[PDB]
């Protein structure tokens, strides 16, 4: 429907069934990117030159796909899980949270 | 390369826009398309702007885009479809 | 059909109609990324943790989209164009060539 | 974090694979899916592997994935699909 943008997505470790090995947190806000990359690509869609050129090419011939709405900025989060040893470990997972979206 | 231009946006406004305006370090643009005909405007980042403001004469759908670098130069712009 | 991968795409500045302001080169290989991001995401799809998690969520509920095949590495190129002043200028455009693809 | 593991790949081979093998710094995997049933294998990067090797018990389609960290441990692995729900 609309343009590329960030959408809310909460991952509850129980719904997916990971609460058996992940002790904390019980869930977290991951978010996700989605939406069209039209012409022209506006400032806030923070896109690369290639995405620009690809979008124009698609305008000349639709056999070539449009740019894609994907994460452009991501933050990490910390989790407490149980390794095979049955011991609680603290790990810091990178790129777990979508901070911003864009057309690539 | 810090945003300094204030533009009027319509159809291409970022989610945090205020009173239909966006800020940018590139250009303000207005565009008309077809297939029916609509008018939109917004902010265009500087990098890659020469590609977008030129557009391609061989696009499948007829449309005209215009760029300018003056605060709210967007506001009143009526590009005209190509003959 | 197949998985995420790089595809060939040559941009001829005459076909798109830019040979009036771009003096050199006459065209260039831009390439493009395309293809599915299935489960699991293999090593060569070089994806982020978020993409991984998003792909698993999509397995549990298809309302959430799959990761997208987009450029992950890009190189620049130099071009010689005419500015409004009718003067030939040399500019180096970043992220013009898709060097690699991945799932994001 | 330099690739050191050699795995057998099938269906998930990178374009530059040699004799159906890939190299990685993570795990080798084999997986069976349905909807009909198929078997695939490949290399899995280390980062994010705990998520993928665990998989989710609540995926819509039945499938089983297995991971290992020994050269060509892929080769001969026959995961067994989850019993149909009744």
């Amino acid at each position: 429907k609309s343009s590329c943008k960030r959408h809310p997505l909460y991952v509850d470790f129980s719904d997916v069934g990971w609460n058996d090995w992940i002790v904390a947190p019980p869930g977290y806000h991951a978010f996700y990117c989605h939406g069209e990359c039209p012409f022209p690509l506006a400032d806030h869609l923070n896109s690369t030159n290639h995405a620009i050129v690809q979008t124009l090419v698609n305008s000349v011939n639709s056999k070539i796909p449009k740019a894609c709405c994907v994460p452009t900025e991501l933050s990490a989060i910390s989790m407490l899980y149980l390794d095979e040893n049955e011991k609680v470990v603290l790990k810091n997972y990178q790129d777990m949270v979508v901070e911003g979206c864009g057309c690539r | 390369t810090l945003p300094f231009l204030k533009c009027y946006c319509s159809g291409h406004c970022p989610d945090d826009a205020i009173n239909n305006t966006c800020i940018t370090n590139g250009h303000c643009f207005a565009i008309i398309e077809e297939d029916e005909t609509t008018l939109a405007s917004g902010c265009m980042k500087y990098e890659g702007s020469d590609f977008q403001c030129k557009d391609s004469p061989k696009a499948q759908l007829r449309r005209t885009i215009e760029c300018c670098r003056t605060n709210l130069c967007n506001q009143y712009l009526q590009p005209t479809l190509p003959p």
